[PDB]
Order: structure tokens, then C-alpha cells, then sequence
């Protein structure tokens, strides 16, 4: 018997490599077929109708979002944007497997997440025009979104940071005996980083209640799979690091749901990590900024199950896409006509307490402001 | 000067540096994150195409791994020419940059080296890149031995300065400012031609004062020269550093003597930015003909912001003010 | 004033700072790698038996994922202490340090900060270190707002000033110098106490020249003052910078506005360097003051060599040789 | 069947967490047991008499030089160590599984590579000095050792960060059509760091000839492998990233030798890397440093083996003991007498060229030492 304190194992008198199997990678978990239909009863989660609605619901307002959105960056009126096509039962269905006092970190496309937590089209609309009502403080580009009151930690730009992060919050919640668990979003891109490699370690040898949960919607802006991995996707890497993973179908609301609430309730309850790979595909353009042209979908897919159940009709489609589009646009309008905040603001918040060196240099620009406003845009600005 | 042109906007005198670069040197081979297509500022379009899917290739989304994988490129004397997305993102390769490339050839006494890497990256602000698609992180570097900085003002510039940094027997960051990619074209050679590293070039000569920036603010210090001619009748000298390190001390030096005054312009903030080791060294050399403190005219001392960019950066308006006290000093 | 004291030497009055946190702060954890054992250099030995196995303990060996744990730990409130083994593998986790720590509060409007993070890392040359186990890499943090950096010069100064960045409301970095771990002892009280950040000490009055150093440096620079007084009856003013960012910019120009000139020394290279920072800014509000170009004595701009270790650093000859030529001038 | 672009799989109707096997992990290869005797005959590659005592004496002369090194350092003439004790075998072994001009990236703890390679005595003294014949000019600590000549790049301390490194220089020699191979060592505790996962990830997208080389040896200083990692150590990390992957018997030169030479063969043959675990245990200190205490053997058994065949004994072990205690003694006695290099070297180098700045600052020193020189080395020291 070894005796290496490196690993637990035992000998073998044959030269074999051991070959990774991606032709016939891990399974995808799937609860409903493309029409709608539970395929194995076992399965079904068995939601209330009230709770399938507002998961049916979330995803088509912030479709709705999305679009006039998408639109208003191409006039012009916001100055970035990223979609969520596709990806919305990813976001809603895992959304709904946690309490909603879970402490969640995202990349910058899990929108559906705080829109299920019932985040106002106000604050979404605020953030990306930056204006008054950010609570931001109009500092960040759009879709960087963050909520304190409904646990959201504000989005960076910067890929897979918050995937370490995410392990220091649940190894704190740990300690605290809070009976939470921290759910941290990224894509099969930003799985690349080492800091995601940094992540998935560090959750399993300190013995963290977090859920990996990963977005693979097969590209990380041009760039397809097949150059960014070459093993069975991101599901395969966490048995490595000891991490219990799970493949599912991210266009099923269902089988996404089922895969969060069971890694919910064992994180909380073993206080180890588990690692969930949706399948998706990355309807939109990357961005604003992307043509993606150049290089089976889950709202449909839960529409024929709400129909199958006599919940929905052709009818309450109709108004509640007349009734989703007005909201948004209510909210779009007020957005667009409220003043950005106090340049002042551009100071605040670097460090808790103002250096004197920093508050001299606000004073520098009030100063300046007062012989050269003239060449600002101070009547669009508050104060 | 340098035969047959052509007009390129700033990422097309790039792609042109690229193309001359991988036709005349067969190691050479560039690669980064959505190179392939083209770049998400078209800086490597149809280069694929042409010299082939081997040397003209998207790498994982790693930017540790990149400046990693180049310099091992770099250590079998191939040419490497990676690309980071935005200069906001060469953080995560901080490591390799300056434990690694920069102190390559000096720890192994010139048996190893990663002379022939150059890392491309858009820099500078955008309008409304926010914090992390409009940094300008050249004073990180620029307390690194053993690396080069260089940035361009203007498509002629960028063509010639890449040239050289490709060639240059160094580690180099080539900083490719990401506003002026689209911004007016110029007439650029089409055949290779080299612009010298750490060479300042005085585009403006003047009596008064010293003007020096780099990047897209040269082109902010032009107007404000013009400006000081119009209301102050003040000659100013118009300097483009283009080199961070190693830097033309020299030339602004010799600048000063003649002036006895400098001001220092730069997107990135205040504290420990670029301007403080130039004025610094001036200060150190030119103390007897300095006739004012050196101004400084530089970020705020803040992250980079989205809806308050026109109030952070240092604009025309903030560089007059300032260059109109230190005249009436 | 403090209550009772003992001799402790830096090592022991950083166990001190630690044990006196965790005493007083249920939430505060230590960690980082080898530290669950009492650490490469001693600073946390009877911490883990007297606090806990969940309150001090080893991390897997990566400084990005340390850091990003520890901003993680920091985003739900609780005080985290993370160490970085030698402050030269530091940068690694320059990405989390610069685009995520520094940044938490402004980017997210105050809803979300890691202000109770702190980093602590040995620090500066130790004899024989040579390019790894030697850096002084204060100056790259200096150009990020939103962090404080901090250096102490002795056994009671680094528990008063690691207590100040334990419990400051922003993430903080503290450097400390290595050589003097088990160096000479000073009294250290055994209760908590806090000197604040952000604050220089003159530790000697002078009227001719200001002097100017932080960590092991300002024992030199007190050599320099006593050579100076005896070779050339020249009275010097020592001021300990202590905090690198943000810096006590009024000590430093009082100082130098009542001496007329100035000295800086630092064991980091010149270009680049924190004295840049100082001296342009010094230049900017004492020019009518100032007597004498500012001399900045630095390391040379190399990588920290192995053997010529005793040649590379500014020394009391190579400061004082400096200062001779800067008083005759 | 599932049609998402980033993975090949299969349809699941189960929830089914996939669980890594650590307690019973990927098998040791081993060709000899503990006494030398040959386990299974065809796996025995029946190398030469003269390779198999080159084998043996490297290491032990390697054993002998470590010894002499540790109590020079101990007893103050050299200021810092660290010693290879009881990981011998997977130096030689592998080394001698490689064609001599297969480029090596390293650690710290692999000098019998450069010991099979033939590196002189005189050079590995001349290092750990830093004197004048140091082709290192005396500028790195101890042990960072580097051989143009024998293709072994120059040793660092920022652990992992060769690991990319290597891979990119496996691209290049790709492309030159080398027919050569890259081989990169590392310990189980640097695999922990963000850049291990980048080189793994770029070797399998981007195609490399390397071969990783892990020596997991049970500790990273004090940091034992439970607080390193909780998956099935290194090797199970491999298949996650598409990579050949295998565990072998460290004690074993054999079952090392083995395994590189067919991981070397397939490849340079095939452009994929190989990632090969050798399970041994850190005998001695993790350095001069480093007091162990406060948290079979490689050599013996290849000698077991050696007797076996009749290819040593005794006499030939006093004799070879003797022999090399003098050519080491003798080398290191040499390069304490030989001066350190100019001072002057402490500026070259840092560019190719000395940019007139540094010029400056080599000219300062040199005014500095005319005038005070008397406080300074100068006599031991190259003039
Ligand atoms: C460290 C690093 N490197 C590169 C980028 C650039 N970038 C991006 C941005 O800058 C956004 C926030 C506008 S998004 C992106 C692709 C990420 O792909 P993914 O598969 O992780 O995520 P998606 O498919 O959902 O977009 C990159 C490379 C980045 N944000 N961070
Ligand atoms: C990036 C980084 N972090 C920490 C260290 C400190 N360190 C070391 C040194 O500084 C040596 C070169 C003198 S060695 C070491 C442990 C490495 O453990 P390992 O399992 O990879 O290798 P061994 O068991 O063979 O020593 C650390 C943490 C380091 N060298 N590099
Ligand atoms: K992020
Ligand atoms: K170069
Ligand atoms: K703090
Ligand atoms: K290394
Ligand atoms: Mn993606
Ligand atoms: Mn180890």
C-alpha cells in the first residue's frame, strides 16, 4: 500500500494515462423537453403556480428591459449595454432556489437574479443612465448593478474577482453560523482566469457554503469553445478540486431550479462547495459594442408548460406584453428626464473619509467651475 | 521621407506595423484574447487571414497566462506580440510583467532573455469607459526596471513607435490610445519604417514655457499653446515624451533651460502619475533656471468615472488656468 | 501614558498587534500561507491554539486568491488579516489589490466596501535576499487611490501603526521591515494603543536641511544628522513619513518651509519612486523656500542584486556624501 | 441530443451530483518495489548497465554535494540552501527519459537535472557563491542555477510563474518543427497558483509538446496537502483540461523514467501535453531556513536494484562515496577562494543595453567608492 501523504491510492504495475472523456462529457440534466412537458415525474419540482408565474414573469420584463434598452444604447441615450437573451431562466431559476437573504456575486449578464428579488425598473434604469437615483452614484457603465438591501454585490467589469470573493463571503457566513449560503456567477470566458482556479481551491479546502454556478453560452465575445478549453467544460474541473459539480440545461427553468435548490440545501447543511455548469446559448450580441455576426429558448419553453397546465393563454400574453412595456417605459422615461448627480460626487466614497489632499482637489474643480462653467455641461448635472 | 502612404486612422497604422512586422520576421506571431476576427478595435483584421491561423491566434481568457505564454514565445528568440483587451486588464499579469519579463535578462547574467515580447494594449480614457475601460497605467510600470513604455499621439507615430518596440531587444508595453483609434487619419508609409525609443520630439518650439504630455493629451497641450498665444501672448514649447521609461530627460531638460518653465499634463491620476518623476529630475537638473514651481495637470486622485468623465479629466480649460498662474508667478 | 510595557522586538510587537486584535474583535480572522504554525518570520506563533483553528489558518498557495478571500471576508463586515509571505509575491494579487480592494466603496456608491481588509507583508532588503526576497514595492501602490499604505521604523511604532490599519475603515497595506524583526528590542505596551495614519513623525528638530525617510531607512538618515552635526556642524530635522498614502504633505512642507532644503532616501529604485511624489510636490509648495535642488538617495534602478547587495543600497555615506554637496550648493 | 456548443454529452431525466474519488484516487505507477526487485517484467525497459550507475551516481553525487552545501550553510560560508533529499530519483529519472536538448523550466528543488546533465561542480559552487565565475554574475540567491549550454532556464523565485512560460516556449518550438519537447517542474503547492492553471488551460487549447512535472512531496514548507488541496492531488486536475494525465511511484526512477519517456514520445508525436505526479516525501528541511520539526529512499532502492544485477557492491559504494565527497570538497573549497564579481556588474544587463540614465547612476557609484571605498568589500571583489 502507498504511503505518500499526497494523495490516498493504490499501486498499479501498468504504464496508463489516464484520457479525459469530452466526447461523452458529463450528462445534461433535463426536467422539461422543448414542449413544455415534465419528462420524468421524479423530477418535477412541483412549484406553485403563483411562483411559476413570477419566474414565467421576471424573465419576460426584463426581455422586455432588455430590448428597450438594447434600443436606447443604439440611439445613443445610454452609453452601453448588455443583453440577457437566452440566458433568463439560468438567472430566474436559480434565483428562485435561494432565500432571498443569500449573499449573490455576479460577472455583469445575471440581470434575471435581481429582477426576480424584485429590484425597481427605477434602479435598473438609474444605473444605466447614471443619474440622481443611482444609488452607484452614477461611477460605473450601465449593467453594473448593485443592491445591498436585496444582497447583490455591485458588479465589476474586471473578470472571475469576485469568484475568490464570493469564497471569503461564504467562509465568513460559515463562521457566523448564519445558515446562508453565497451563490457566485460567471461564464465559461471568465472560468479561464486564475482566479477562478484560485476560487474553487481556496472553497474547498476551507470548507465553504458557496455554489460555482457557471454560464457556458458557447463564446467569450468571438472567441468559440473550442479555443477556450479543451477538456469536458467547466463541469469536469470540479471533481479535481473535490468540489461536487452538476451539469444542467439552462433553457430549462426546472432543471436549473432543482440543481440550485439541492447544492442550496447540502452547501448550508455540509458547508462544502458545489459547482453547476448551465448550458445555454448567447442569443444576443455580446454588447453595445459587439456585431456578433462577424464571428430552444427558455421563456418559449416555460410558456408551453404554463399552457399545458391551463395557467396561461394567448390572451394574458397579449396584456401582459402591453402592460410589462408600459412599466418599462414608464420607467425608461422618468430615467431620461431625472439630472445626473452633484459632480462633487466624483470624490466621494474613494476612501470612507475624505483625504484632505482629495477634498483640496474638489475644491480645485469648484474653483474652476465657477471661471470656466461656461464649458461644462453644469445644467445637466444636479446642483 | 519614407516613400509610397496611405491614410490610417490609429488602429489601421497598427494593423500596418502588424502586417510589416509577421512579412519580414517568420518567428513573429501575434495573440490575445479575440485576436483572431480581428480585435474588438479591428487592430489585427485580415493579419489571420494572411499569414495564417498559427500566428495569428485568440489565446484563453487569462491575461496572467498571456504575458506568460509570450514570454516563453520570447525565450526561444521568436517574436511575440501579445495583446491585453485594455490596459485595465494587464493588472492580473502585473507579476509576470515585472518579476518576470522585466528581470529576465539580469538574473540569469544574459543567458535568458525575453528581448523579442511586446505586449499591445488600448489605453486611455473613451468617453465613457468608467473605471476599467479607461485607465492609464504607465506609472505603475514606469518604477520597473528592465521594461519599456512607450505610447503614441497619432497614427504616424503609433506605426514607427510599434515598429520599434517590436524590434527593440527588451520587454516593451506599446500603450495604442484607444480614443484616437477612430479619430482622424493621417498619411502613414506603408512599407516598415522606425520612430527611436526614448526620444522625445519637441513639435512646437517656444520661449515662455514647456509643455509636456504624451498620448492624446499632446494634442490637448497643442491647443492650449495656441490658447496661450491668443490671450497671453505666451510662446509655448510643445512636448511629446513618448517614451515613459526609458525617458529623454535630456531633451525636456534642455527645453527648460531655455524657458525656466514646465508644465506636466496626464490623464492618469496626480499621486505617484508620470508627471512627479519628470518634475522631480527637472527640478534636480534645471534648479537654476526654473523661474516657477512646476504645475502639474493631471487626473483627480479617484477611480475613473462614468457619468463624471468631462469634470475628471484635464482638460484644455484646467491646463490654461493652470499654465496662467504659473505665467504670473 | 500607555500602561506597562516590554522589551519586544518588531516580530513580537506584531504578535502583540494581532493578539491584541482578535482579543478585542470576535470577528477577526489571520491567514495566508504558514501562518497557522506561527509564520516564516514568527508573527503569528500561540495564535491558532489561543483563538482557534477557524480564526488562524493556512490558505493554499496563491496570493491572487488570498487577497480576493480576504476582500470576500471584509465585503460581510468582518475584520480580515491577510498576510502576503515576502511583500516581492505581492503582485499577484496586484489585480485584486488595485481594480477590486482599492475601488469597493467608490464603484458600488458606500452599498458595499472591504474596508475591514487588511494585508500586512515583510518588507525591504535583509543582507542576502537578492530579487525575491528583498522589494520595497510601496511606490506601485502609491498611485492607486483608494488604499493606504503603511511603514513603521520600529517595534512600538509598527504596533501602534498595524492597530491604525487594523481597525481603519478602508483596506490597508503594511509593510514590514523584515531586517529588524529580530533586531534590537524597544518598550512595547502590552495593551492596545494607535498612532495615527497619515501622520509624520520629526523625531529630531533641525533648522539647515529636512530629512526624509520611512522603515529601516529612517535609522539611517538619523546616522546621516549625527555625521552631519560632527563633520560639518550642519543641524538636521529627521521626520519619519510613516504612512506612504495618503501622506502628511503639511509636516513635510512646515519642515522644509523652515530648513530651505531637502533629502529624501528610500532603498526602492529612484525612477518612479515614492520620493518623486514628495519632492514634486515639496518643489510645488516651498519654492520660494527652497535653497537647493531636492536630493532624492535611492536604491539604483536594477533589479535587488544577490552579491552587490552592499553596493546597491543608499547607505549613510552614499546620503551623507549627498547631503555635503546639496549644503554647499 | 443536446445541441449546446460548449460540451459533448448526453440528456440526463436524473439529479445526479457528480462526486470526486479521493479516497480512492488515481493509482501510483511502479516498476520496483521497496527492495529493487523488478514487479512486473514487461514493464521493465531493461536500460543499459552505464545508464543505470549514470543514474545512481548523479544522484548520489547530488546527495553528497546537498550534504556539504547544508553544513557549509549551517556553518555560515554560504547564505542559503536548499536541499533534494529523498526527490533524487525523480530528477534523474527524468531527466534521463529526455534527449539532452529538450528545454527545461524548473523551481528550485531539480538540481539533478542539471546533475545527469553533466553541470560542472564548479558552476553549482560558483552559484550558490556569487563569484566571478558565476554565469549568473553572482546576482540571484543560492540554488537559482541556469545553463544556456544544457538547456535548463535560469531558476526563479516567484513560484509557477514558468508554467505558461514553458508552454509558450513549447509553441515556439512547435512551429520551429523542433521535434523537441518541453518539460516543466513544479511542486504540488505552486499548482495552487493562478498561473499553473493558465499554463495547463493553454497547453491542451493552443497544442504544446510539454510534459508538467509535479513533485508532490506532502508539503509546501509547513502547509501540509490537506490545507493545500481536497481533490485527488495533481493528477486528477489533468483530465478537467483535456490532458494525458498519470501518478508514479517518485521513490521509483524506473517508474519515472518510464512515464516521462512515453509522455516525451507521444508529445512531440502528437502536440498535447502530459502531466505526470510524482508521489515522493521531502526528507530534509524545506530549507536552510526552515526548521522542520516545529510542524524508503530513491537512492537505496536503485542500490537494491544494482546488487541485484551485480552491478555494484560495496567496495564500489566506499570507493564512489570517497571519490565524490573529493570532487565535490574540492569545488566547493575553489569557488569560496575565487573573488566575487566587478561591481560594476551590478548595473549590465538589466536592458541589453545600459540606457545613459543607468550609465549615470553606474558613474555615481564609482565617484562614490574613489572617495569612499574604504567602508565598502572592494578587495574581494573583481577589479
Ligand atoms: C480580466 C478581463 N479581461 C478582459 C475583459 C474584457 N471582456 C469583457 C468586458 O470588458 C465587459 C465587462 C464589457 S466581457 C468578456 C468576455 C467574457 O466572456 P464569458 O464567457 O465569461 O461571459 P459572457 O459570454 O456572458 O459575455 C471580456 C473578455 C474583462 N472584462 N476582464
Ligand atoms: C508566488 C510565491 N509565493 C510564495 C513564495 C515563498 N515560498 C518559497 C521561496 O520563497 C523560496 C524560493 C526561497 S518556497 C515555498 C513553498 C513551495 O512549495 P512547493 O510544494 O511548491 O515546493 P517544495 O515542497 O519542493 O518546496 C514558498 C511558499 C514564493 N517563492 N513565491
Ligand atoms: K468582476
Ligand atoms: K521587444
Ligand atoms: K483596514
Ligand atoms: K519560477
Ligand atoms: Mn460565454
Ligand atoms: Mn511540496
Amino acid at each position: 500500500k502507498p504511503q505518500f501523504p499526497g494523495a490516498s491510492a493504490e499501486f498499479i504495475d501498468k504504464l496508463e494515462f489516464i484520457q479525459p472523456n469530452v466526447i461523452s462529457g458529463i450528462p445534461i440534466y433535463r426536467v422539461m423537453d422543448r414542449q413544455g412537458q415534465i419528462i420524468n415525474p421524479s423530477e418535477d419540482p412541483h412549484l406553485p403556480k403563483e411562483k411559476v408565474l413570477k419566474l414565467y414573469k421576471s424573465m419576460t420584463l426584463l426581455n422586455t428591459m432588455d430590448r428597450i434598452l438594447y434600443e436606447s444604447q443604439r440611439q445613443g441615450r445610454i452609453s452601453f449595454y448588455m443583453t440577457n437573451y437566452g440566458e433568463e431562466g439560468t438567472h430566474v431559476g436559480s434565483a428562485a432556489a435561494l432565500d432571498n437573504t443569500d449573499l449573490v456575486f455576479g460577472q455583469y449578464r445575471e440581470a434575471g437574479v435581481l429582477m426576480y428579488r424584485d429590484y425597481p425598473l427605477e434602479l435598473f434604469m438609474a444605473q444605466c443612465y447614471g443619474n440622481i437615483s443611482d444609488l452607484g452614484k452614477g461611477r460605473q457603465m450601465p449593467v453594473h448593478y448593485g443592491c445591498k438591501e436585496r444582497h447583490f454585490v455591485t458588479i465589476s467589469s474586471p473578470l472571475a474577482t469576485q469568484i475568490p470573493q464570493a469564497v471569503g463571503a461564504a467562509y465568513a457566513a460559515k463562521r457566523a453560523n448564519a445558515n446562508r449560503v453565497v451563490i457566485c456567477y460567471f461564464g465559461e470566458g471568465a472560468a479561464s482566469e486564475g482566479d477562478a482556479h484560485a476560487g474553487f481551491n481556496f472553497a474547498a479546502t476551507l470548507e465553504c457554503p458557496i455554489i460555482f454556478f457557471c454560464r457556458n453560452n458557447g463564446y467569450a465575445i468571438s472567441t468559440p469553445t473550442s479555443e477556450q478549453y479543451r477538456g469536458d467544460g467547466i463541469a469536469a474541473r470540479g471533481p479535481g478540486y473535490g468540489i461536487m459539480s452538476i451539469r444542467v440545461d439552462g433553457n430549462d427553468v426546472f432543471a436549473v431550479y432543482n440543481a440550485t435548490k439541492e447544492a442550496r440545501r447540502r452547501a448550508v447543511a455540509e458547508n462544502q462547495p458545489f459547482l453547476i455548469e448551465a448550458m445555454t446559448y448567447r442569443i444576443g450580441h455580446h454588447s453595445t459594442s459587439d456585431d456578433s455576426s462577424a464571428y430552444d429558448h427558455p421563456i418559449s419553453r416555460l410558456r408551453h408548460y404554463l399552457l399545458s397546465q391551463g395557467w396561461w393563454d394567448e390572451e394574458q400574453e397579449k396584456a401582459w406584453r402591453k402592460q410589462s412595456r408600459r412599466k418599462v417605459m414608464e420607467a425608461f422615461e422618468q430615467a431620461e428626464r431625472k439630472p445626473k448627480p452633484n459632480p462633487n460626487l466624483l470624490f466621494s466614497d474613494v476612501y470612507q473619509e475624505m483625504p484632505a489632499q482629495l477634498r483640496k482637489q474638489q475644491e480645485s474643480l469648484a474653483r474652476h467651475l465657477q471661471t470656466y462653467g461656461e464649458h461644462y455641461p453644469l445644467d445637466h448635472f444636479d446642483k | 521621407e519614407y516613400g509610397q502612404t496611405q491614410k490610417m486612422n490609429l488602429f489601421q497604422s497598427v494593423t500596418s506595423a502588424l502586417d510589416n512586422s509577421l512579412a519580414k520576421d517568420p518567428t513573429a506571431v501575434i495573440f490575445g484574447e479575440d485576436v483572431a476576427f480581428g480585435g474588438v478595435f479591428r487592430c489585427t483584421v485580415g493579419l489571420r487571414d494572411k499569414y495564417g491561423k498559427d500566428r495569428v491566434f485568440n489565446t484563453p481568457l487569462c491575461e496572467q497566462g498571456i504575458v506568460g505564454f509570450g514570454i516563453g514565445i520570447a525565450v526561444t528568440g521568436a517574436t511575440a506580440i501579445a495583446e491585453i483587451q485594455f490596459a485595465d486588464y494587464i493588472f492580473p499579469a502585473f507579476d509576470q510583467i515585472v518579476n518576470e519579463a522585466a528581470k529576465y535578462r539580469y538574473r540569469s547574467g544574459d543567458l535568458f532573455n525575453c528581448g523579442s515580447l511586446t505586449i499591445r494594449s488600448p489605453w486611455g480614457c473613451v468617453g465613457h469607459g468608467a473605471l476599467y475601460h479607461s485607465q492609464s497605467p504607465e506609472a505603475f510600470f514606469a518604477h520597473c526596471p528592465g521594461i519599456k513604455v512607450v505610447i503614441p499621439r497619432s497614427p504616424f507615430q503609433a506605426k514607427g513607435l510599434l515598429l520599434s518596440c517590436i524590434e527593440d531587444k527588451n520587454p516593451c508595453i506599446f500603450f495604442e490610445p484607444k480614443i484616437l483609434y477612430r479619430a482622424a487619419a493621417e498619411e502613414v508609409p506603408i512599407e516598415p519604417y522606425n520612430i527611436p525609443l526614448s526620444q522625445a520630439e519637441v513639435i512646437q518650439e517656444g520661449s515662455d514655457v514647456t509643455l509636456v504630455a504624451w498620448g492624446t493629451q499632446v494634442h490637448v497641450i497643442r491647443e492650449v499653446a495656441s490658447m496661450a498665444k491668443e490671450k497671453l501672448g505666451v510662446s509655448c514649447e510643445v512636448i511629446d515624451l513618448r517614451t515613459i521609461i526609458p525617458w529623454d530627460v535630456d531633451t525636456i531638460c534642455k527645453s527648460v533651460i531655455k524657458t525656466g518653465r514646465l508644465l506636466i499634463s496626464h490623464e492618469a491620476p496626480l499621486t505617484g502619475g508620470f508627471a512627479s518623476e519628470i518634475s522631480s529630475t527637472v527640478q534636480e537638473e534645471c534648479f537654476l533656471n526654473l523661474e516657477a514651481p512646476i504645475s502639474r495637470v493631471c487626473g483627480y486622485d479617484t477611480p475613473f468615472p462614468h457619468i463624471f468623465e468631462p469634470f475628471y479629466i484635464p482638460d484644455k480649460w484646467k491646463c490654461y488656468d493652470a499654465l496662467r498662474k504659473m505665467i504670473n508667478y
